[PDB]
RNA sequence: UUUGCUCCACACAAUAUAGAUGGAUACGAAUAAGGCGUCCUUGUGGCGUCGCUGAACCAUAGCAGGCUAGCAACGGUGCACUUGGCGGAAAGGCCUUGGGUGCUUGCUGGCGAAUUGCAAUGUCAUUUUGCGUGGGGAUAAAUCAUUUGUAUACGACUUAGA
RNA sequence: GCCCUGAAAAUGGAUGGCGCUCAAGCGUGUUACCUAUACUCUACCGUCAGGGUUGAUAUGAUGCCCUGACGAGUAGGCAGGCGUGGAGGUCAGUGACGAAGCCUAGACCGUAAGGUCGGGUCGAACGGCCUCUAGUGCAGAUCUUGGUGGUAGUAGCAAAUA
RNA sequence: AGAACUGGCGAUGCGGGAUGAACCGAACGUAGAGUUAAGGUGCCGGAAUACACGCUCAUCAGACACCACAAAAGGUGUUAG
RNA sequence: GAAAUUGUUGAAAGGGAAGGGCAUUUGAUCAGACA
């Protein structure tokens, strides 16, 4: 009928499915975007916390 | 993007190889024994990969890995990655 | 070998079953009429099943023949049997279900020698 | 309405003891059978006269042949018409080759131009415009101007089956 | 007619191309489509813009995965366009739908092979000179596709290599001809003249 | 040579129908080529066959055939109206068939 | 786990088919403009020509195409071989070299065909699979249980174990 | 006249949908074409009507033969029939060499109610015809009694310290 | 909500109006062949992407009776008077 | 020693029910008539 006090939602829809990940390592979807002018290097590391 | 081809180094670490298998104690561990080969022969059919990536390609990609035994952890399993390269030209990267 | 005879022509050899005759297993196939007020096959609705009705009825000549032109008739013995002796041209003996298998080659035999047609020769057939 | 014909239709009212030989009066009408003519002609005559079809009689349908068939022609046509709201008095000029292919296309453009259908329109006059310089209607006068001549660009072609292995082009 | 006909999008008008296509199938006739981004709609490019989002905001409101499908690719756009004139949830109809094959570009097998036109969908016959009209791929990379450049680039490059195999054709042609000359006037030459060859 | 075809390549439509009722008795044709109700009226009366195949081997081969014949001319663009000895089986709507010259009057 | 797997070859069996029956025959771009040929000063160039549909082009004769001979050509084509090169958008196909070999209806000969009985698709395609033989080649792993806790309601996940 | 402004509602969405712009839109004309249980012709069923025909020595006179028209149907009327218990008559009916019952995507007759056969199972009785008689035909009535399911290997089997 | 005359629905399927008690066409024995009605023929979908003359370009065009709405008032858009 | 309902074996079908109508393919199955 409408709310009757306003608020906002809970919580963020754009990290939906709340779901277990394919991976326990998690996946870079995106690099850098590319200046070949530069000398080669990775553009990523791996480690532990 | 799609991917092409992968080239991969002639020895590999029993870390890296050992990400390879599900149960490595049991197994005969034949992970890339064939492949080990391709370099014998002069280097051949390595070299045309690596050429064929040179020629068409347009972002190449490190295979990379962690040596996770230089870590204070228990699992002996490694973990290995594709990192993009930027520096500069598709020719120089694989080079590199 | 039976009197000749138009073609024989059926009309709708497909059986009338009662509506959801194949819905429930309480009712019966048998043919029965929908009485109810609002029903779509009472009501002739394109999509479900026929009822009979008088057009379908056979030809007035081909009516009762069975496939080889005779009419047949149920036969409990020789007399029985023997009635057919002037009529062998149109009606076929079928030997009733109830008679011994001794008795019936009596019959099957005197049939034969009447040139009376039988529709169930190999019953109890003792071979 | 249809493909057209052009009639004369003479009727009369009927005779009577101390009327005899009554006056007699003439349409031509546009319509495309007799049959269409003679209702129409009873529709207008009452329109003007003390007359019905009850009371009158048909005396003579004839239909009128174009004099010239092959002669292009400047027409000048009247019409009387009536809108949604209200009815209206109109000239407009039709160039062809004979009233009878001119009475198709006004019947025509009034459908087009003010959505008038056949019972709504009267027809007043028709009749050729004798020397030009009396064309009034500039859509006309533009096809009366001496040597005249015209492309038709961008020419299509109807294809005969649904696939083509050129292209078309539209070059004339 | 052949086993295989490939239409080039190109210059056509969607629905009227759709309609003829979604007839073909129905009848049994193969047909792959190619260089669907090279599609034209009627209207001018905002018009079928708000079309599309219009489209856009349909879906169902307790899941919207459930919902309508929207494809942004100029093939798919098109699919959908044909789709909706074949019954496509009988077996007759995904079978039709089956015998179909929509590519922006004109990617292998078909880059060699020969594509033909359907002139009652062919805008520069059916349009009347004036009105406006929409490129596909235009429409598509404005609603989330994203790959107009990519196919542009390999479009390029396969248009090089084409205009050669053709200057070889033509100079062979030019070749063919010259002997198909040299045996002009001839005896058997002007004997088929008389039979209409 | 390599062309034995003593036939034109036809295609099985649709059954005869309305918008919403088919009627299986009579199947409508294309038949190669012939764009209008003129010129079909030269099929008419020719027979036709839908040749099919099937895995039982029967009176020797494992090819058998519908039988059939054109009947009327349908619509403004060549189609051709056709009845067979058995209706045909409306997987075939979209399949090939063949229509001869016999019985012929040239 | 009673001799298993894979690529190539034919063989037998099954199995099926959304529908072979001469050929899917490749610029691009424009449409109030173009294609082609030619010349040239190479250009938004000169001159010529064409369209008005593929109603084309190519192929097409021979026991569903048999067995044979010759001639004129030096051309065409099929097949397996071999030379050099191209194609990554799904390249998986295109072009080129050279010898071999079949066919050639380019022209001219010899022989054959019937009785499938006046029609009856009259069977000439390509799909998947199963099993023998033998010509190449190859010689694992996953799971249960056990175990870790970066994981967990159960499954799952993540470690570890000659 | 068409178009545009005037023109604001709640799940995402409807010229029936796709989609259409010298229309696949609006007005109007001209042909062709598709297809109702309707119309024309034909076969067959049934209903009603009009004729014909007792003449034996062969079989239905409620018959047989010619002809014409017609056919929707709730409530409801009437008619001709199908089926069950039991009774009079009859066929000198069937049957332990297998009655009755039960099973059977086997056969056959009837428009239908139903009727007949085969095969399996079974074990002691049972049927056709003319008549007589009624406690005589079920899908429902939150119907009566009995039996059986899905739910489901599910809720659960956790108070009283071990 | 209540009367008048007729025709219908109720008691009635069949074709059309996507859909729908009453609108349009047409009323039903079993069937073959033909022709049509109302309504249609780009594709869904049987049937001309048929002929012809105009009109209309809409940054919420329009698209067929019953019927699933729009009005006063305005426009130097365009058309014909 | 029926039916509901169940187990096994054989056969078949199954992209948000199943079942039904006209029609035909395919598989299985079967009557009759011929001489
Ligand atoms: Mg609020
Ligand atoms: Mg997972
Ligand atoms: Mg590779
Ligand atoms: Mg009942
Ligand atoms: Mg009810
Ligand atoms: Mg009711
Ligand atoms: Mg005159
Ligand atoms: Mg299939
Ligand atoms: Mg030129
Ligand atoms: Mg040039
Ligand atoms: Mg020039
Ligand atoms: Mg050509
Ligand atoms: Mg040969
Ligand atoms: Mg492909
Ligand atoms: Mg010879
Ligand atoms: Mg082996
Ligand atoms: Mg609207
Ligand atoms: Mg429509
Ligand atoms: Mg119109
Ligand atoms: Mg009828
Ligand atoms: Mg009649
Ligand atoms: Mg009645
Ligand atoms: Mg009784
Ligand atoms: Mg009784
Ligand atoms: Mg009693
Ligand atoms: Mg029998
Ligand atoms: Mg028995
Ligand atoms: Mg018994
Ligand atoms: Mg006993
Ligand atoms: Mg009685
Ligand atoms: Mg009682
Ligand atoms: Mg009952
Ligand atoms: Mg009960
Ligand atoms: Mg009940
Ligand atoms: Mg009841
Ligand atoms: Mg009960
Ligand atoms: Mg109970
Ligand atoms: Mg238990
Ligand atoms: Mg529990
Ligand atoms: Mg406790
Ligand atoms: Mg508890
Ligand atoms: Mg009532
Ligand atoms: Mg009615
Ligand atoms: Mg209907
Ligand atoms: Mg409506
Ligand atoms: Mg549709
Ligand atoms: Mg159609
Ligand atoms: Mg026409
Ligand atoms: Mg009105
Ligand atoms: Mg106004
Ligand atoms: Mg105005
Ligand atoms: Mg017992
Ligand atoms: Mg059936």
């Amino acid at each position: 009928s409408h709310r009757k006090y306003e608020a906002p939602r809970h919580g963020h829809l754009g990290f939906l499915p709340r779901k277990r990940a394919a991976s326990i390592r998690a996946r870079v979807k995106a690099f850098p975007k590319d200046d070949r002018s530069k000398p080669v290097a990775l553009t990523s590391f791996l480690g532990y916390k | 993007l799609r991917s092409l081809t992968t080239v991969w180094a002639e020895h590999l670490s029993d870390e890296v190889k050992r990400r390879f298998y599900k149960n490595w104690y049991k197994s005969k561990k034949k992970a890339f024994t064939k492949y080990s080969a391709k370099y014998a022969q002069d280097g051949a059919g390595i070299e045309r990969e690596l050429a064929r990536i040179k020629k068409y390609a347009s972002v190449v990609r490190v295979l990379v890995h962690t040596q996770i035994r230089k870590t204070p952890l228990a699992q002996k399993k490694a973990h290995l990655a594709e990192i993009q390269l930027n520096g500069g030209s598709i020719s120089e990267k694989v080079d590199w | 070998a039976s009197l000749p005879h138009p073609k024989i022509v059926k009309k709708h050899t497909k059986k009338f079953k009662r509506h959801h005759s194949d819905r429930y297993h309480r009712v019966a196939e048998n043919w029965r009429k929908q009485k109810g007020i609002d029903s779509v096959v009472r009501r002739r609705f394109r999509g479900n099943i026929s009822q009979p009705k008088i057009g379908y009825g056979s030809n007035k000549k081909t009516k009762f023949l069975s496939p080889s032109g005779h009419k047949t008739f149920l036969v409990a013995n020789v007399k029985d049997l023997e009635t057919l002796t002037m009529h062998t041209k149109t009606y076929a003996a079928e030997i009733a279900h109830n008679i011994s298998a001794k008795n019936r080659v009596v019959i099957l035999a005197r049939a034969k020698a009447l040139g009376i047609k039988v529709t169930n020769p190999k019953g109890r057939l003792a071979l | 309405m249809a493909h057209f014909k052009e009639y004369q239709v003479i009727g009369r009212r009927l005779p009577t003891e101390s009327v005899p030989e009554p006056k007699l009066f003439r349409m031509r009408i546009f319509a495309s059978n007799e049959v269409i003519a003679k209702s129409r002609y009873w529709y207008f005559l009452q329109k003007l006269h003390k007359v019905k079809k009850a009371s009158g009689e048909i005396v003579s349908i004839n239909q009128i042949n174009e004099a010239h068939p092959t002669k292009v022609k400047n027409f000048g046509v009247w019409v009387r018409y009536d809108s949604r709201s209200g009815t209206h008095n109109m000239y407009k000029e039709i160039r062809d080759v004979s009233r009878v292919a001119a009475v198709e296309t006004l019947y025509q453009d009034m459908a087009a131009r003010h959505r008038a259908r056949f019972r709504s329109i009267h027809i007043l006059k028709v009749a050729e415009i004798e020397k030009t310089a009396d064309v009034k209607r500039q859509y006309v006068k533009q096809f009366l101007t001496k040597d005249l001549k015209f492309p038709l660009p961008h020419r299509v072609q109807k294809s005969t089956k649904t696939f083509s292995y050129k292209r078309p082009s539209t070059f004339y | 007619v052949e086993p295989v006909v490939v239409i080039d999008g190109k210059g056509h008008l969607v629905g009227r191309l759709a309609s003829v296509v979604a007839k073909q199938l129905l009848n049994g006739q193969k047909i792959v489509v190619v260089r669907a981004e090279e599609l034209n709609i009627s209207g001018e490019f905002f018009r079928n813009k708000l079309k599309y989002h219009d489209f856009l905001r349909k879906a169902t409101a307790f899941n919207k995965t459930r919902g309508p499908f929207h494809f942004r690719a100029p093939s798919r756009i098109f699919y959908k366009a044909l789709r909706g004139m074949v019954s496509h949830k009988t077996a007759r109809g995904k079978a039709a739908l089956e015998r179909l094959k929509v590519f922006e570009g004109i990617p292998p097998p078909y880059d060699k092979k020969k594509r033909v036109v359907v002139p009652q969908a062919l805008r520069v016959l059916r349009l009347k000179p004036g009105r406006k009209y929409t490129t596909l791929g235009k429409l598509s990379t404005s609603v989330g596709w994203k790959y107009e450049d990519v196919v542009a680039k390999l479009e390029a490059k396969r248009k090089v290599s084409s205009a050669e195999y053709y200057a070889k054709k033509r100079a062979f042609t030019k070749k063919v001809a010259s002997a198909n000359a040299t045996a002009a006037e001839s005896d058997v030459a002007k004997q088929l003249a008389a039979l209409g060859y | 040579a390599e062309s034995h075809r003593l036939y034109v390549k036809g295609k099985h439509l649709s059954y005869q129908r309305s918008k919403r009722v088919n009627n299986p008795n009579v199947s409508l044709i294309k038949i190669e080529g012939v764009a209008t109700p003129q010129d079909a009226q030269f099929y008419l009366g020719k027979r036709i066959a839908y040749v099919y195949r099937a895995s039982k081997e029967v009176r020797g081969s494992k090819i058998r055939v519908m039988w059939g014949k054109v009947t009327r001319t349908h619509g403004n663009s060549g189609v051709v109206r056709a009845t067979f000895r058995n209706n045909l089986p409306a997987k075939t709507f979209g399949a090939s068939v063949r229509i001869f010259l016999y019985p012929s009057n040239i």
